[PDB]
């Protein structure tokens, strides 16, 4: 993609699509897909300690950012174009999973329904390091809980993902940068 | 309803009519009596630094433009046309001279004048009062060591006397530390509550964040932790709570400079903080410089929160009666390592910004309690804040305001909601302050 | 708008303001006059057997909890902490001895007690009178053959009296059966319409089966199944339709006892009711033994309804003037064998639960009946319930109440309607009496 | 809000109060003074041409069934059953020679009497009145030129006094042309505007194109698109402004018979145009032949709006203040060939249809400026409609109405706005009228 | 999954996530997917009876659930737990799809439209019976009508599917736990 | 489908039924599924000349339609049953791109985010033109802007699509009948 053409590109979306339309690898998609359908299993039923042990590696970033608004013509105002929602490592996500699990969260009784719908699907192998795999995909999350609260999350996701303990192939790092400004959703208290 | 007469906050604070969260009327008095009467905090210094720097705030329900201009000042506006009333700038923050409206392209300075109209001369020749045809100006716009604030009202006290005794629990952080930033941009979310459900809580309530944050207690590791499930009451002398004339108040606890701060920053906090500290002994004296590194859990009347040493500072946005949309920032000092500041920042949103697993603990807590104003059967309730009653001092000789010497109480629910009372019955200023001649003596009474 | 003097309703309960649908104003003034006067359904005995079992239930727009004690007698209170007003329970149904708010930790008995306060003694001391801070209760809790209401209001007739004519048609079912058990949990449905579209629909439409239901009649082969697309009238003697003081009221299909279930359970059905008719026969004589067997289609006034012998409950819960949130559970009698109950729990939510294709049949009937009322040049219009008008009877040697000798007219319309007006005109019981002095006559003139 | 007293629209309709784009209560009020009181487009001749033939349309927020008789007349009536309410039809579009509803079955005629009901002889015997239950019937139903508009209020002028002024503009292209075809279905889409801010859009403002639409003008290639981005003024006498009595208006560009349609139609338009123009010559004399090919912005008052040459035709249906329902059609003459016509009607929806480009560019302007109206600080602002004042005629040789002799100004708003705030301080046609008998006066001042 | 350590997980749901990770064939899983697509398209176009005769077994059962909201450490109160929304047979799916095909069913006129969204597809075969085929995967199903009339419906779906007459793979059950208790559709009359 | 008994069924989705229940080819369904996730990759990030030059034939008819309610027994109003929300030749799609790129749209600053949901993919070559290809999909597009606005968009897409340039298949026809009759998303200005 030529971004000096196609105005409203930025460069990073642009070295992501280079990413993808170069070797494409079918059999690596459908890993990609397995990969990521498990793993959306496991946080649907809340399963969040297997879901460390079985998809997050040990130096794992997870991070979902939200972009302040700026005119697309802005050339002069520098300060933080973005605040963390989440920027986690390890430890970081295994403090949230234990606030999940523990007995005195009320927040969880009753039980929360969860349901995520993973699509649009990518995968490439890195180009200087042959163990890491890039994937992309989109999410769908819909989260229910007492009687009538409804919210439902949108997201695209940019991982890394990388063989780990046992050739288990683990997530090193996940980048969202959510869609939405302004959260309609009481909080984003569930992980993309 | 008749606000004239009508008792919503009940002699001393001691209780309120449950539908003032719930009442639709109400908090349409609210827009007139609260927030185009008070001061509410727009940004800061440090996220519109230069002249043209700008960004977009709300104040209650209007939105306002409010821009550096090229003197050093800040001046601050509607952010809509005086044409036709499109609004005027869509963007969140950035750098211009001026505001091209994109309906029929009339362009306003930095400084609210209308400065271009397109094709004036031909049509609309000399007779276009240009002059006359300004954006609408918030009236007063004030500083408090870097953090600005706006009123709509010319006849309100200024933004340091407002603060009344606040303020001089703030100082040794505010200004003393060498000064604060504010990291931006803030975490956005909307909640089903009334603004003032959020508000009461941060500016008097530590009773409830052992049992409401039990689970973020025991899994973050805090300084505060001891706490978690009420497994343990702060020993005496652990804190104290305060509150003021207009409305402004704040909990104290001891020394708790990591506030919410998971494990991974306590040492290194606790050693900065400790390290200023001894340094401000001999420049603002013992109590203040400890002051400087205690945790104060303040409201700024009426809907600007935050935890200091935590960093964690809110704007409760009023939308309706039962919809507030949280402004969520980082306060850091600024002489701290910029690495510091960057991790402090991070954690200020783990704990309580849109993901922050702190604030989702108070979720149903705020939102019920807030959504039951609405319901039949509870309108006429009173919500009880008597805790502490009957043992607040006025006047003290080292801690000024109206002080409960507790960690724990309701002493600043009941300021805050004297302060509320007082606004709602009042039409102006001067029926305030008439209101409120007796202030102190009604929150210190038996 | 005077309730005192708009006439809503005209006399004999001819025609109602379509407005009555729609009006937000009059919605809330139900709250009053009707929902916190009136009594409502709650839970049953069955879905409450032991000490220490809880539902939560909607009074009008409120949320009770409803606990057995360990008398074995039923208290409800209102699900609000009497600290903040945070919402109690969150659950639908459990067991404990207490709840426990997790703003605060305040902890309330099963009996609505005030019993502990996190360290009472350190912040409260002895200054906290417990006694007075018990849970808001609901003042009268009564049972119908396990069937339990409440009501708000201290001045209510006892439920007996308050069910009027209507208790002698359904005792043989609910009484003479052995008793009935509530099949939980409900399903519940939000649908846009006025919780009075379903609630006159029940009480006394018979004349809307063949035509809105010929769908449903011809696909599942129950035994009403003759009226599809209005193929057929029913007979002569085929039923009849009453109506009662306090305004519940009922049609009665004679024999009708397999109801609205598909063939599948017509012939077991039909035994079952048959064989118990025979020995009532004996025991109540055989008109009553009959009524037994014999669909009734019932509103409890305001918002519960029923279809005996199908099996259908409901509750419409009331959100705002045109949302209704629809609790649906089973009935079954007691002795039937428990293959059977389940079939027929089954069956009662396969035809009018959330996906019952029978109740999605009245979904736009109901909805936009309730949204015209909305509708500017609809507002003062007249809905029309004259069907029958002039035939009505009343203390009828056999059949009590008032009483329209057929299977289909709006005799109940009028009833039901009469005694809304009688409410939404009066400011409390006594004046609801005197409103209702010559109710009967009222509604047999002609 | 006293809307006798109340000025919300200032003398010669030079200011509005911001709020009347957001005030829920004068949205009510508006029902009554503005929308059942004025003519409401319902229809073309071309969409229902036979007998049977029908359509739904809103007048107003009621809905309406619009239907061809057997006489070759039309009736309209409300689309509400006269039993118990409910909605009649539920398609937009069809063929029937009556209405049978869904609920009890009960069977009207195209002509709105009640022709049967089920069962009546068993059911009601001979004392159901059907003569009087016909279904609630639009009052005024007139053609001008096959295009089909109600009105509620017997007392309304003849629509063909109502457009006044207007009248003369619109005849070449609605008549003389040899008449218009509406073809459908209309694109119908939701935003989130008061009905009047694309109302006094279509009806006046020629100053928003050039800017507004600069990204439209300047990729589309449109014979209009040297405005873009204000890089052009249009010349003098590029075109004209005017309003009438009733309220309705247009702006006038001279010659613009390819309106917004993109360079791959403006050959064969500036053609066929141009052929007819010379024929209109000899028949209705140059001027008027040539404003038949000129490009007319106009709003019929209240809700109706068109570009007449871009064969834009639209209906801005309200929903609440905040909330309006856009139908929008395209307008055809009948003797083009029948290819042009389909590629001009996927036109018209290209650039204003639901994904409309040009239209797109107006939301964010009408969206706002509405929103703005509920805004604290700005309810009581002032948007301003002064250009070009004091340089209006009325009377003028050539052309009818209160004109402004140029291209671009707001002419049309103050016309607009004066007959908005007439009707809505009177309380019937009379004191419309009373209000109205110095119309040209005020607006001619200065 | 150990479900003394992983707090919020359920029994049943352990139970279904250790099917899949089990034996993982390729080829299964996208039989299952055109299976599935293949059926929501069919729905789709709302032909009801092509439905029953192609894809729906002679001995199915097909069940929706709306659990009662419980506390999370509740271990006395043993009622019901659920009630079913749906609970059918083959003859009882016969009904309905009947009483959608009336032409005196009002509330299918105008024509209703449907579009579904199946994604998370997994599938592996059973242990005990070689011929029963687990499939697992989440809708999100789209119903629009009358204008303005809009309901979107989220939910995990439990298959189990066998070859039937012709070698047909067809359902024979599917099992669905609804996971907003309250709904907000006005009904769930619609084939998830 | 045989539509006299399956009432509800017009006879353009039984015949588009019919088109995938005969060949199925795996390796088509996997080449159209990575087809549409790459076009819906650059629509996403808004690389709408990319999209143009990549994905878009210059002979296609992208069309969408919004169909009038009409009753289900209707059988005698016969005019114009649908209009076109979209009905673009290839020109037409570049003067909409254009649009989107131009400096002074002022609705594109802040800059829009776009997420698209591609799922239920079929695919068949067409029987007389073996260079053909008809793909069926679904979409789901959620797009944000302004701090609270959001809008998601439902719908089945009907595809052609066929090698041009390089060899590179591109998109010579879309259909879409838009499911919901009146639009609650403030406009269809998105590319479905
Ligand atoms: O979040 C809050 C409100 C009051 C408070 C006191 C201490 C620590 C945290 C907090
Ligand atoms: O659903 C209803 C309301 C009245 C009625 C009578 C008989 C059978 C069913 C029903
Ligand atoms: O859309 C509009 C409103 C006024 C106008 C004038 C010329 C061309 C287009 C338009
Ligand atoms: S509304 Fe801003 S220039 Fe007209
Ligand atoms: S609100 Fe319940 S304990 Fe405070
Ligand atoms: S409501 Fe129309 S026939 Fe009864
Ligand atoms: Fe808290
Ligand atoms: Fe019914
Ligand atoms: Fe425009």
């Amino acid at each position: 993609i030529n971004i000096q053409e196609d105005k409203l590109v930025s460069a990073h979306d642009a070295e992501e699509i280079l990413r993808f339309f170069n070797c494409h690898d079918s059999a690596l998609q459908q890993e990609a897909t397995t990969l990521l359908t498990q793993e959306a299993h496991l946080l649907d039923i809340q399963a969040y300690r297997a879901w460390l042990e079985h998809c997050v590696g040990s130096e794992v970033q997870y991070q979902v950012i939200s972009r302040e608004l700026r005119a697309a013509s802005e050339r002069r105002y520098k300060l933080n174009e973005a605040m963390n929602v989440y920027n986690e490592n390890f430890q970081q996500l295994k403090v949230r999973v234990e606030h999940q699990l523990d007995p005195q969260n009320w927040g969880n009784s009753p039980k929360l329904r969860f349901t995520r719908f993973i699509t649009n699907v990518q995968a490439a192998m890195d180009v200087n390091d042959k163990e890491l795999l890039h994937i992309r995909s989109n999410v769908i999350l819909h989260r229910a809980r007492r009687g009538n609260q409804v919210d439902v999350f949108y997201a695209a996701r940019e991982d890394k993902w990388k063989r780990g303990e046992g050739g288990v192939r683990k997530l090193v790092q996940r980048f969202v940068d959510y869609p939405e400004r302004i959260l309609q959703t009481h909080n984003l208290m569930v992980f993309l | 309803m008749n606000y004239n007469n009508k008792i919503l906050v009940s002699e001393s604070g001691l209780s309120q009519k449950h539908l003032i969260h719930g009442d639709e009327e109400l908090f349409q008095h609210e827009l007139k009596t609260i927030f185009a009467r008070n001061w509410l905090f727009l940004t800061h210094d440090s996220l519109i630094p230069a002249p043209g720097d700008y960004v977009t705030a709300k104040m209650g329900i209007d939105e306002v433009i409010v821009s550096r201009q090229n003197d050093g000042s800040i001046r601050a506006f509607l952010n809509v046309c005086r044409h036709r009333g499109k609004t005027l700038v869509s963007v969140e923050a950035g750098n211009a001279k001026g505001f091209v409206c994109s309906y029929h392209g009339w362009g306003f300075g930095s400084n609210g004048e209308l400065q271009s109209v397109p094709f004036e001369k031909d049509l609309y020749g000399e007779s276009l009062n240009k002059k006359c045809l300004g954006l609408k100006e918030v009236a007063r716009v004030e500083s408090f060591h870097g953090f600005i604030y706006g009123c709509f009202d010319q006849e309100a006290p200024p933004l340091m006397d407002y603060l009344g005794d606040a303020a001089w629990y703030l100082e040794p952080m505010f200004k003393h530390s060498g000064g604060l930033e504010l990291v931006g941009p803030p975490g956005k979310v909307v909640i089903k509550a009334n603004w003032k459900a959020p508000a009461e809580n941060f500016v008097g309530d530590a009773y409830h964040v052992g049992w409401t944050h039990a689970s973020s207690l025991r899994s973050g590791e805090s300084i505060f932790s001891s706490l978690a499930g009420n497994a343990a009451l702060p020993p005496e002398g652990a804190g104290l709570q305060m509150t003021s004339k207009y409305g402004s108040g704040m909990g104290v606890l001891w020394d708790g400079y990591s506030g919410v701060h998971s494990a991974d920053l306590v040492p290194e906090l606790m050693a900065f903080g400790g390290a200023k500290q001894e340094r401000l002994n001999k420049e603002i004296g013992d109590v203040r410089a400890r002051i400087y590194r205690s945790h104060l859990n303040c409201t700024v009347f009426p809907n600007n929160s935050m935890l200091t040493c935590s960093g964690v500072f809110k704007v409760w946005n009023p939308i309706d009666a039962n919809t507030t949309e949280v402004w969520t920032y980082a306060i850091v000092e600024k002489d701290m390592p910029e690495d510091l500041k960057r991790r402090l920042a991070d954690s200020v949103q783990r704990t309580f910004g849109p993901a922050g697993f702190w604030e989702s603990d108070d979720n149903d807590n705020m939102e019920t309690a807030s959504q039951n104003g609405k319901k039949y059967q509870s309108r006429d309730s009173d919500l009880l804040s008597n805790l502490g009653f009957g043992e607040d001092v006025y006047g003290d000789a080292v801690y000024p305001g109206v002080v409960g010497k507790s960690a724990i109480g309701e002493t600043s629910y009941r300021g805050f909601y004297r302060a509320y009372q007082a606004h709602v019955s009042s039409s102006n200023w001067a029926e305030f302050e008439h209101a409120s001649s007796t202030w102190h003596t009604e929150l210190t009474k038996t």
